[PDB]
């Protein structure tokens, strides 16, 4: 499974598939996703 | 309690509960 990030704290929640959506050392229950690596092809125009 | 707009996206409806004192008799 992967890592997720909370809306406020941002700490690594690294939480497991099929469980409960929340955090660890805090509160609130949302979370976005770390940006991939990832060297991405971008024209300057 | 709710904290919008951190709600919304949880498709949550933003209401509060009503509480009306009902009378049946036990004083309170
Ligand atoms: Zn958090």
């Amino acid at each position: 499974t992967m890592i997720y990030l909370c809306a406020d704290c941002g700490a690594r929640n690294t939480i497991q598939a099929k469980e409960v959506i929340r955090c660890r050392e805090c509160g609130h229950r949302v979370m976005y996703k770390m940006r991939t690596k990832r060297m991405v092809q971008f024209e300057a125009r | 309690t709710m904290f919008p707009q951190e709600a919304r996206l949880r498709n949550l409806t933003y209401s509060s509960p009503l509480y009306v004192d009902m009378r049946k008799e036990d004083e309170e």
